[PDB]
């Protein structure tokens, strides 16, 4: 049932997020990480127990006892620091309206057809609101918010005609959806996605400041570059002086993933094509169940026939795929 | 499968496999498009039509780089692909020392591609670059379809690439690794176009693309105020809030050789090169399944070399605006000094 | 039995100790240190020993007096100042109680049962103890704490409300367990520690802050690089000047230097794999003893038939799960490659 060839081109489109700390004196400065040595035991499995189930000759007491050298990337927040700022900037956009590429006129009409029909019935409101959780309790600071005193969100949309809204100690108040509806201003930002989303070729631009606050020389942990050096970081040239950097594909994932409509759903993932989990991981909505999002995606037609809860969750999963896009051929 | 070689020659500040021996393989050509996922774009051959084009690595340029490289660690630079091809870094570091003229300052693109060429890393590619200002255009044209930006010069502000890599979505588990380099560039850029009049700044901002060279180029709010159309340029320099920057040129001596470039590169180390155009291999031709139904051409990029011209008196604005000049044998953006 | 891609996440993330001098007049400024070059004497065996024998072909008594220069980072406390004040933080993020990657259900679910029924059976009193003794006893200052004439530290909990804890004169007043419970604030502090463990949010953050009194010019010695120099000092930038620091690592190798649960049991050794200590070049846990980590984690099963069956479990066994606990507390890497 799929075309030959479709893709679609992202909606949200997130900037990444720069590490800034704030001096007493109330100077910004970008934050430095240093490369640190360390000399470490050696612990792993396979030095001591090579063979399956069985000791190695050669790996005698006194060959456990020496120090094996590792190389790792350090950063930290520097002695008499106040808080440390994390910015970005997400966009939400409304490439779902459109496919970016097809090969069916049939595949087109359905597909657009189904956004519409999705967007009339269903409405834009959960998605918008799942979305702004994430953006709105730093989710994507991922680690960072772990081990930290209070953390609080300044956000400045664009088309706004009015104060920056904030959300003061997300670690204590701000922790549900009804906490974040009773803000004065979640229902003009909700609503302002909404339009967004609607409305063929609108933008809405969030310029999000986190202020984190962490204990003396707390750790930091940015991302990390995927190609004796067992970590570094991923690092981008401010003012000229190097800082970490927490990603653009990673504060993404962050700020995506809402996927709780998984069968037997415990905690939501990030959405994609299927169910990947890191942590734990395995493969949920594997093709097998017929879960994926490929099998949902062949029952259009169907659907838009029909359009209990299930319904609504296939519904609301199919639209957050297609936000993200992707070569579904 | 192709194997057919250049189709026309090139100037001596361009270069391409015509100016190297390229018996170096391991002339028919017959490829699929439709199930295939090679890469596939659109550039302009007229003033009123497009060009699909799909540019494919010539392996000969490849091998030509990886030989001479070695023994030249400050300027190569290696990659492993799923296997270890060296190429040709940019330098050491990035310093930073009509009428009717649009800016938009201070474009910060996060992740964007450093791989322009399959011999070079660093700046992404002025193909990039025009493919962003003409997707521009066609953006601002459903709202004025009066609205055509003669040429454009572009400033850089920020330069940083850097070793990264891109986790690949599950397809079962992850497909074969890849890494490539990226880049967070800072840059600027002049617009020249014939409105010849005020445009209202929420469709300007509202028509602004995002994505640039597989990047997130995005403007800082607070800078909107700053895009405005001035009727001079002398005065539109004077009005960008960040007084470092280097404008983007051509370097008109010759090139001809690898390591006439290698030794043009050491006296500085400052320039940088990257994909600047596209030479086809094949005239252009209709196939079933184009881009959007246009003619279909297997080229192959371009590598050139951009200066560094700090604007100042006595300084002409017609070595720093760049254009696609649409030569019957290639296609390249190259600035409008050259004859 | 062992999952190949079974990993846990860090609990206790200690950090950076800065060293601070004062002067009289309360006025404190960073410890600075300098790269000062020295003389000494051919003293080395391989200068005048061979593997055998002597080398007395060019080791005559003349080339022997010659002196060999060294360089050497040198930090000591100026004169005039009143005492030296350490400070960093520690935290609790009770990450231990699922594993941070697994790839098989029935051993994550395994471990999690495990500690569950660790947790019920037997308080997180033990290792809170022993984890928190480490801290107010001033084990995480090392050999500064040798040659001083008394040291006391301060630390302020997180959450907390009223008084601040602190710990005076800990060479004389604080040298065992039971004068560390004889503290009003030390069922508050430990009890603060288990419950952060025992729960799926918990978290305490402590901020210490201690007061070294040595006599007048005495020498601080902080960690060293593991890169001539044949000693280099870590240092970071506080104030914008160098200031030499303990290290994140060798503050967590103090803090979790408890295990004491081993064949020999004479003194405590950092919390390991296999129980490297340090200081006999061997390891006193090694596999052929069946009392490693893996070894014990492999009799996971059987540890829970155990809590499962009777109200007291042995206590050797107990000691086993302390180590276990212990090694989970620490996290790392479980899996074969």
């Amino acid at each position: 049932k799929l075309p030959t060839n479709l893709a679609y081109e992202r909606s949200i489109d997130p900037s990444d997020v720069c590490f800034f700390v704030v001096w007493p004196d109330d100077r910004k400065t970008p934050l430095t990480y240093n490369s640190r040595t360390l000399l470490g035991q050696m612990e792993a499995a396979s030095l001591a127990y090579d063979v399956s189930g069985q000791p190695i000759k050669s790996a005698t007491a006194e060959a456990l006892a020496q120090g094996n050298p590792h190389q790792v990337d350090f950063c930290h927040v520097p002695y008499g620091a106040s808080h440390i700022e994390c910015s970005f900037s997400v966009s939400f956009s409304s490439e779902l309206r459109q496919p970016y590429k097809c090969n069916s006129s049939k595949v087109k009409q359905t597909l657009v057809q189904l956004v519409e029909l999705y967007e009339t019935k269903i409405g834009w409101t959960e998605l918008a609101t799942r979305y702004l959780m994430n953006i709105c309790n730093g989710k994507w600071l991922w680690k960072n918010t772990r081990k930290a005193y209070c953390w609080n969100i300044v956000l400045t949309p664009w088309p706004w005609n009015g104060e920056k809204v904030g959300f003061e100690d997300i670690r204590t108040n701000y922790t549900s959806r009804q906490d974040f509806k009773n803000n004065k201003n979640w229902s003009a930002i909700v609503e302002m996605i909404k339009t967004a989303f609607s409305s063929t070729d609108g933008l809405a631009i969030f310029e999000v400041r986190a202020t984190l606050h962490l204990p003396t020389n707390a750790m930091v942990r940015p991302s990390q570059v995927f190609t004796q050096n067992s970590r570094v970081f991923q690092s981008t040239t401010i003012d000229g002086e190097r800082s970490p950097i927490l990603g653009a594909f990673k504060t993404g994932a962050a700020i995506a993933t809402i996927d709780d409509w998984y069968p037997e759903a415990t905690e939501p993932l990030r959405v994609g094509r299927f169910g990947v989990h890191r942590e734990d991981v395995t493969c949920y909505r594997h093709p097998s169940t017929g879960k994926d999002f490929f099998s949902i995606l062949q029952q259009a037609e169907h659907y838009i026939e029909v359009l209990a809860q299930e319904t609504i969750n296939d519904m609301h999963f199919l639209m957050a795929n297609l936000i993200k896009g992707g070569m579904f051929q | 499968v192709i194997r057919t070689q250049a189709l026309g020659e090139l100037p001596s500040f361009l270069l391409s496999s015509s100016k190297i021996p390229p018996y170096h393989w391991s002339t028919t050509i017959n490829v699929t498009l439709a199930p295939n996922y090679l890469t596939q774009i659109s550039l302009p051959d007229s003033d009123t039509s497009y060009i699909s084009l799909s540019p494919v690595a010539s392996l000969s340029m490849q091998s030509h780089f990886h030989q001479r490289l070695q023994d030249e660690n400050r300027h190569s630079a290696i990659t492993r692909f799923s296997g270890a091809f060296r190429m040709l870094k940019s330098g050491a570091k990035f310093s930073s020392p009509n009428g009717s003229f649009l800016v938009l300052p201070n474009i910060r693109v996060c992740g964007a591609t450093a791989l322009s060429s399959p011999v070079t890393v660093g700046i992404p590619s002025l193909t990039a670059f025009f493919g962003f200002v003409h997707a521009f255009e066609r953006n601002i044209n459903r709202t004025t379809s009066s609205f055509r930006v003669e040429s454009f010069a572009i400033c850089v502000h920020q330069l940083h690439v850097e070793k990264r890599g891109l986790t690949a979505e599950f397809v079962i588990s992850a497909p074969a690794t890849r890494d490539d380099w990226q880049c967070d560039v800072v840059f600027s850029l002049i617009l020249n176009t014939n409105f010849a009049q005020h445009i209202d700044q929420d469709t300007l901002v509202t028509s602004l693309p995002k994505r640039l060279a597989r990047g997130s180029a995005k403007i800082a709010i607070d800078d909107f105020k700053h895009i405005n159309s001035f009727s001079t340029l002398e005065t539109a320099i004077e009005s960008l809030p960040i007084e470092a920057g280097r404008w983007l040129s051509l370097y008109a001596q010759s090139n001809n050789n690898l390591s006439d470039l290698l030794a043009a590169m050491t006296e500085d180390h400052q320039l940088m090169a990257s994909c600047v155009g596209y030479h086809l291999l094949e005239e252009p031709k209709d196939k079933p399944n184009s881009l959007r139904g246009y003619k279909h051409a297997i080229a192959e990029c371009i590598i050139g070399l951009i200066n560094s011209i700090t604007f100042s008196s006595e300084t002409d604005p017609n070595t720093i605006f760049w254009s696609l000049k649409n030569y019957q044998n290639y296609l390249v953006v190259q600035p409008r000094s050259i004859n």
